[PDB]
């Protein structure tokens, strides 16, 4: 399976 | 990190002053007249602007995360949404929409804060309802939260993410979003959502429209010619193909959406992600399938996956070479 991690704010 | 505090105690208060107002004006029951405590009166927003633009550098994270921060700020959001609503008023959209930055920048690669922050149960319903507002920069800023949650999402945390079901919501926002920057936070929020477990699969697939939807996104142009919105498209397709592999009618919705041609369109992609993405996808949808086995010899799939399988890139590596052996083991007659 595939995923995208985290993202900051904004 | 005197001022940091002031904020804090200062956004504490104020929730005091309204969990005091909500018991004393229960629902159904004997009240007063005396109203709500207002956001405004009380010099919200600034504060958690303030907190929302400190929250962008790691050392005043780090400050913020001693005074539990995190969880201030999400008392706050949690009680502005059950008192006020899916409000219009600007004032209440912007302190949702900083309040949510700032949860987005706690979440962070933080393991811990993931944690706090789902044990807050009427703060992630609140969440989710805010999915409905009609505005798109507080959707966005929502789905960012949720997509740092769902990122590396611990037993407890998969499960209140699917308790308060997140994954219908962003699915169901997904289908009406407008604006392509909402568009984008809320793919990339469903894309690690949907890796959780199965059910979250169906979740997703259930959604009338919803796989339609996602073929669609595989050929979107963006605005500004990024990348983002395949990706993340792409991204939930494969990860929900392994149940639509098994599902004769959700394979006719991908067939009469062009998907299998897109896909080995996507196979000659310059973006290691598209690709990716894409040999995951063939790697379940030539499984067990005799229709689309055939239509993937005679579109000229062989070629192009024996092109892939000395990738050294693992995921396109075994999904090519895995999508590869499927076909060989069903040659249709004039391939013998």
């Amino acid at each position: 399976l595939t995923g995208c991690g985290d993202i900051i704010a904004e | 990190h005197h001022h940091m505090l002031h904020l804090l105690e200062q956004i504490r208060a104020y929730c005091e002053t309204c969990w005091e107002w909500q018991e004393a004006h229960e629902p159904g029951m004997d009240q007063d007249k005396n109203p709500m405590p207002a956001p405004v009166e009380h010099q919200i927003c600034p504060a958690v602007c303030v907190l929302m633009k400190l929250s962008f550098d790691e050392e005043h994270r780090h400050a913020m995360n001693e005074l539990g921060g995190l969880q201030a700020i999400a008392e706050l959001l949690q009680v502005d949404c059950e008192m006020y609503g899916l409000t219009n008023d600007h004032y209440s959209i912007t302190l949702r929409r900083y309040a949510g930055m700032a949860l987005t920048n706690l979440t962070f690669g933080d393991v811990a804060n993931k944690a706090t922050l789902c044990s807050m149960k009427g703060c992630m319903r609140a969440l989710v309802a805010q999915l409905k507002s009609e505005s798109e920069d507080l959707q966005q800023v929502i789905a960012s939260v949720l997509r740092n949650l769902s990122w590396r999402a611990d037993v407890n945390s998969k499960k209140t993410l699917r308790e308060v079901g997140s994954v219908k919501a962003l699915m169901e926002c997904a289908l009406e979003v407008k604006k392509e920057s909402t568009l984008k936070s809320v793919l990339s929020a469903l894309w690690n959502l949907s890796a959780h477990c199965t059910e979250n699969k169906a979740d997703i697939c259930a959604v009338d429209g919803a796989l339609a939807f996602l073929v669609g996104t595989l050929t979107y142009r963006s605005q500004t010619n990024t990348l983002a919105i395949i990706e993340s498209g792409g991204g939930i397709l494969r990860n929900v193909s392994s149940l639509i592999a098994t599902n004769e009618d959700h394979r006719q919705i991908l067939r009469e959406n062009n998907c299998l041609q897109t896909l080995l369109q996507h196979l000659k992609s310059h973006s290691l992600t598209i690709v990716s993405n894409a040999c995951g996808t063939l790697w379940n949808l030539s499984a067990r399938n005799p229709k689309d086995q055939e239509a993937l010899w005679d579109m000229g799939a062989v070629s192009m996956l024996k092109n892939l399988i000395h990738s050294k890139h693992k995921m396109i590596a075994m999904g090519s070479a895995a999508a590869l052996r499927n076909l060989m083991a069903n040659r249709p007659a004039k391939y013998k």
